Order: structure tokens, then C-alpha cells, then sequence
């Protein structure tokens, strides 16, 4: 289904407002889902929420007719970037099977981070296999959107690379890898290989050379 | 259509300015430009050609350069001999000589 | 309601009748006063002159000696002729509508009081050369390209200021980005021109480079394709 | 004539005081000038302002004589850098010819901006023309100090560049180009060439090849 988005700065309550609104009285669920990973139920009923959550996760109760859900995520930090899902149930309507649309938060003032690139060569044993590859890995960055660049000694290359899109660790960061693929032939021939890994307004450059 | 300079002088050692121009007709940007050294009704003697290229024993304070719009003649540590007329011309490979006005130095 | 538009030479030879116009749009011409103003590279804005509504002139004793300023009212255009120009006399020439403000401190029947003039709705500005060189026209030559991509349009050796660009006549506005020139040790401007385009539209939005160099009534065109 | 500088912080108040000092009762202009383009009349009597222009420009009225004329811009912002001018009536002096003295407002605290480089190899029509340039076009950072290199393959290329001094854009950031000249032979028998722009701390590298 579809996804719309919301920012919040980082330190303030967020309010998410669900995506369908109850023509009677309600029993909302409201679950906190990071795509790759098991959904976690914040609030079950109306506003009771179960142990293992803190109590910044506050959902409004039916008290009167009119009232909206929206679930309230008050002191928002760099791990409450997930999908949230409001699940509706009423009276009037049927059987909730849908979980409904999808709130992709993404805090903003988060600390800029710088990556950590590391190159390695081909392995003997791959060489000894007749094939070659370069992988350049990237890790603890942020924002997530980084830019590889392979170069042959000094000219570019751009036919056989492939590049990761970002991912977030469990430190709130991102990390990326990239493959270049070439033949044994190719990884002696030249003098030195680097991958450029440009974050943000600075590019960092790592080579590495058959020695 | 090639106007070259009124006229001009100088003194024993220093240098002298001449200058030749047209419109796109003769000038200048796909055209070459000769420079000739001309006494009035005597043998003439050809200074400069190709926008720069001295004839073969030509001192070597004559120079010349092109612009994109005008083309000079410089006449460095001036001497007795330089009393002359000198003419500019323009051409391509495969036309005439369009000869300049005239200048007096 | 009221505007107006310059428009001049681009480049007049040293020791030379300068001559500019200056167009209203919307209002009349002989019921205003009227400022020439130009703005040299370096030196603030100097004030040239002025007109009233009645036709009567007034010159800064800086160029008073050599300015001459006139209105055409038939239409709503006023000249200004400028001889005698050096290098120091290019710059920008702006062209606005003065209004007089009375200021009276003292009073009005023993003359304490003064006119001031200010200008509230100005022109463009023409760009004025003055050199002994030749105009030039352009040379433009496209320039390809491979979440999106950016197409240019290389627009070099000219002479002198300015040029303007547009992409597809006008239609194409939004990412449009053109880069002030460059003055080459040949003396020729070097200008170039890039439009940002969503990647799959270049089979085949047509991309036209419009490129116009007035002081050589010298326009061309040119089509982007990989 | 002579500029005066002035640095005020983003948000700020602005104090630019006049130039000359008024000898009698005053009737002051203020315009508001960004070279390259029409003066803006901000204030034409002491204290009246035209249509098309915030209350946040505000200028000291002739109530008691003394009182100097300063032109105040409360809530300064990125469009408020440019030349103020200070056109001086008084009963005292003659005509005010000269439009004074120039005061630079530079705003302070602005965000830091990225470049965005993009390259352009020799288009085939110029290489047809036996004459190859390279261009180099930044845009999108603040602040406006950049610095272009050019290196033919590896090594270094000073001889035949041409750079511009940065200009600002309509979004408040700064713009330049570069251009490498080189004979299309020299295009041909290099393997790449690349631009690098160096600007505030960190260098972003652009390259192309004959391919």
C-alpha cells in the first residue's frame, strides 16, 4: 500500500495522525515496523500500550465521539525512524484485515557522519580462480546517500561495478558496499585501483595496488 | 578596404606601432596577413607573412601580430633605413594579395 | 502599472556620440521626470542627469560638458547622448523616473525650503562598451549528455557583453542555469548555458539552445542529442 | 567611490548609518543596489517607504535636529546583501549629485553549501573545428570561494585555464565555470582529464575521457 511521509526535528513530539478515520467507537493498534524486521506493537487498544515501551508512545483514548487517533511519539531520537501503521477497528465498519496505509518518519537533525572505507584486493584464492573482484566497503555515515567512483590508476571505470544502496546499522547509521568485477589479467595489468566515495560535499579516496 | 594607419614616427632605438583592419571582407580571423616593406616606386621587400613569419633575413625587431578584429607591425630598436612606406596585405591560399592603405613612418 | 526598458549600441568607438532610448510602458512620458543613471565596474552609481515634464534639463557638473539629454513625446521615449567617450564611460546605464519631493523647514513665502529627486521605478540596464575593438559573434556548440542528467549549450568568442539564453524559445524555464562569461586573453567572452531534464526525457524531447548576441545581430541555434 | 563594509548575523537587526551627516533639515533616500542589476528605492522621504517593500526596512524621520540617518533592517536575511546608498538632501548643502558612499552588507551565518559539478568533454562540432575545450560548471554552494584544478590523466594542468570569480545565484548560493583549452590532439592522446573543485575544506573531483 502506500507510504506518506513525515518529519519531525530531533527532540520533539511527533504526531501521527491515522490514515483512516472511525465512523464509531474505535480500538486502534498502532505497531512500529522497520522494513526487514519484526513489527513491534507500540499501542493495542485505544491507548493501552504493553510492557517494553516507553512511556514517550501515547495513543488517545475514545473518550467522546470526533476524537481522531493519532499515536504521539513525544522526545523523538534517531531510532524512531520506521513505518508506523495504524491498525482501525470500529463497530460500524467490517473485519480490519488491511493494516492500512504507512508513516514513514524520518527525524531530521541528526549529527553528520563521516564513512570508513576499506578496500581490499583480490584474494589469492580468487585470483586462483580466474577471477577478480574489488569490493570497497562503507559504513557508519550519515545522511545515508553516498557516491562510488572506480578508477584504473588515474582513468575511470565504469563497466563491471555494483553498488549497494544505503542501509542502517544499529547505531542509527548507514553503510554501503561496492563490487568491482575484472579479470586476473586486468588486476596485474594496471598499476593501482581506487575507489572514491564521495558523502556529502567531501569525497574520501582508499586504493590499493598487486603487491 | 584594408585601412592601415594615418601615419606615425618614432626616434633611433625605440619602437613603432603599425596597424591594419577591415571589415569580414579582408580581415581577419580566416585570412592571413603580409606585411611588405615598399620605398616609394623602388623594389619592394617582404618583412613579414602568415601573421608572424619573418622572410629569411629579416631582423629580428620586426614582429607581427593578429588579433581577431586588426593585425600589427612592430618595428623594434628603429635605424637610418626605416624612412619608408609599408603595406599590409591579406590573403588566403588560394586567392590575391587585397594590399593595405599605406603608412608613412 | 509604469515600466521601461533601455536599449543602446552595446559598443561605440573612443571619441564618439554615445546615443541611448529609453522606452515607458503604461504612463506618459511628458508629465514625469525622467534619471539617466550608469554604473561603472568598481565606482558606485553616479547620478548623469535629469528631465522634467516640462522638457527642461539639468546635467551633474561631473559630465555636464558633454551630455546631452532629450524626450520624444510623441511616443514615450527619451534619448541620451553622450560624446567624447573614453574607456572610464562603460558601465551599466539605468534609466528611472524621478519624483520631486518639496521639503519646506522654514517658511514657504522667504524661499526656506528644497526640491530633492528621487527615483521610485527604474529600467534594466544596457550594457555600454567602450573599446576600440571590432564586435564579434558567438560560436555555439551543443554539449551532450550521458536520477537525472544535465544537457549544455557552450556559447564562445564573442565580443562584447552580453548574450542572452533561452532553451526550446522560451518554453523550457524550470533548471535552467546560465553562467556568467569569461574574458579570454584573445579579449572574447566565453559564456555557457545547462538545463537539468528528467533522464527519460531524452527520447526525444527536442532541447533547442537559443542564444542572441544583439551588437552583431547574430543569433543562432542549436538541437542536444547523445 | 568608496565601500564601506558591514557584517550583520543572519536574523539580526541592521544599523547601516549614513554616510554624511546633514548640516540642516534632511530629506534622505534610501536605495538598495546589487551590482548587475536596478537600484531598489527603498525609503525616498526620511521615513516613507514606497509599495513592494516589508515594514522590516525602516528609516529615522527629521523630528529635532541631530538625529542621524540610519537606515535600519530589522530580521536580516540572504537577500538583504547588497550596496546601500545614502542620498543626501539638506536645506544647508547644494545638490545632491553624488549618490554617496556604499555600504556592503555581508549576512553572516549562513548554511553551508555543496558544490555541483558537472563536466563537459570537447563536443564532436568544436573537435571538428580542429579547437577542444573543457568546461567545468559549479553551482549550489555557499560559501562563494572555490578553487578548480585540472589534471591531464595524473598529472597537473595550469597552462591554458580559465576560471571565474563566483557570482550569486537567485537562491542566495554562488555559481563559476572553468575552462580548460587544449588542442584536440592533446584531447585524443591523454587517457582522462579530470576538474577537481576544491571548496571550504573538502575537494569533490569531476572526470571524462575520449570514449
Amino acid at each position: 500500500s502506500y507510504v506518506r511521509p513525515l518529519s519531525v526535528a530531533l527532540g520533539e513530539t511527533a504526531s501521527i495522525s491515522c490514515g483512516r478515520q472511525a465512523l464509531g467507537s474505535r480500538a486502534v493498534q498502532w505497531y512500529q515496523h522497520r522494513p526487514g524486521q519484526a513489527p513491534i506493537l507500540l499501542i493495542y487498544n485505544n491507548q493501552d500500550r504493553p510492557s517494553g515501551i516507553p512511556e514517550r508512545f501515547s495513543g488517545t483514548p475514545d473518550i467522546n465521539f470526533g476524537t481522531r487517533a493519532t499515536l504521539t511519539i513525544s522526545g523523538v531520537e534517531a531510532g524512531d525512524e520506521a513505518d508506523y501503521y495504524c491498525h482501525m477497528w470500529d463497530s460500524r465498519s467490517g473485519f480490519s484485515w488491511s493494516f492500512g496505509g504507512a508513516t514513514r518518519l524520518t527525524v531530521l537533525g541528526q549529527p553528520k557522519a563521516a564513512p570508513s572505507v576499506t578496500l581490499f584486493p583480490p584474494s589469492s584464492e580468487e585470483l586462483q580462480a580466474n577471477k577478480a573482484t574489488l569490493v570497497c566497503l562503507i559504513s557508519d555515515f550519515y545522511p545515508g546517500a553516498v557516491t562510488v567512483a572506480w578508477k584504473a590508476d588515474s582513468s575511470p571505470v565504469k563497466a563491471g561495478v555494483e553498488t549497494t544502496t544505503p542501509s542502517k546499522q544499529s547505531n542509527n547509521k548507514y553503510a554501503a558496499s561496492s563490487y568491482l568485477s575484472l579479470t586476473p589479467m586486468q588486476w596485474k595489468m594496471h598499476k593501482s585501483y581506487s575507489c572514491q566515495v564521495t558523502h556529502e560535499g567531501s569525497t574520501v579516496e582508499k586504493t590499493v595496488a598487486p603487491t | 578596404v584594408l585601412t592601415q594607419s594615418a601615419s606615425v614616427s618614432g626616434s633611433l632605438g625605440q619602437s613603432v606601432t603599425i596597424s591594419c583592419t577591415g571589415p569580414n571582407s579582408v580581415c581577419c580571423s580566416h585570412k592571413s596577413i603580409s606585411w611588405y616593406q615598399w620605398p616609394p616606386g623602388r623594389a619592394p621587400t617582404l618583412i613579414i607573412y602568415e601573421d608572424n613569419e619573418r622572410a629569411p633575413g629579416i631582423s629580428p625587431r620586426f614582429s607581427g601580430y593578429k588579433s581577431y578584429w586588426s593585425a600589427y607591425l612592430t618595428i623594434s630598436d628603429l635605424r637610418p633605413e626605416d624612412e619608408t612606406t609599408y603595406y599590409c596585405c591579406s590573403y588566403t591560399h588560394n586567392s590575391g594579395c587585397v594590399f593595405g592603405t599605406g603608412t608613412k613612418v | 502599472q509604469v515600466q521601461l526598458q533601455e536599449s543602446g549600441p552595446g559598443l561605440v568607438k573612443p571619441s564618439e556620440t554615445l546615443s541611448l532610448t529609453c522606452t515607458v510602458s503604461g504612463g506618459s512620458i511628458s508629465n514625469y521626470y525622467w534619471s539617466w543613471i550608469r554604473q561603472s565596474p568598481g565606482k558606485g552609481l553616479e547620478w548623469i542627469g535629469y528631465i522634467s515634464d516640462s522638457e527642461s534639463t539639468n546635467y551633474n557638473p561631473s559630465l555636464k560638458s558633454r551630455v546631452i539629454i532629450s524626450v520624444d513625446t510623441s511616443k514615450n521615449q527619451l534619448s541620451l547622448k553622450l560624446n567624447s567617450v573614453t574607456a572610464a564611460d562603460s558601465a551599466i546605464y539605468y534609466c528611472a523616473r524621478a519624483q520631486q519631493g518639496k521639503r519646506i523647514y522654514g517658511m514657504v513665502s522667504f524661499g526656506e525650503f528644497f526640491y530633492y529627486y528621487y527615483m521610485d521605478v527604474w529600467g534594466k540596464g544596457t550594457t555600454v562598451t567602450v573599446s576600440s575593438a571590432s564586435t564579434k559573434g558567438p560560436s555555439v556548440f551543443p554539449l551532450a549528455p550521458s536520477g537525472t542528467a544535465a544537457l549544455g549549450c557552450l556559447v564562445k568568442d564573442y565580443f562584447p557583453e552580453p548574450v542572452t539564453v533561452s532553451w526550446n524559445s522560451g518554453a523550457l524555464t524550470s533548471g535552467v542555469h546560465t553562467f556568467p562569461a569569461v574574458l579570454q586573453s584573445s579579449g572574447l567572452y566565453s559564456l555557457s548555458s545547462v538545463v537539468t531534464v528528467p533522464s527519460s526525457s531524452l527520447g526525444t524531447q527536442t532541447y533547442i539552445c537559443n542564444v542572441n548576441h544583439k551588437p552583431s545581430n547574430t543569433k543562432v541555434d542549436k538541437k542536444v542529442e547523445p
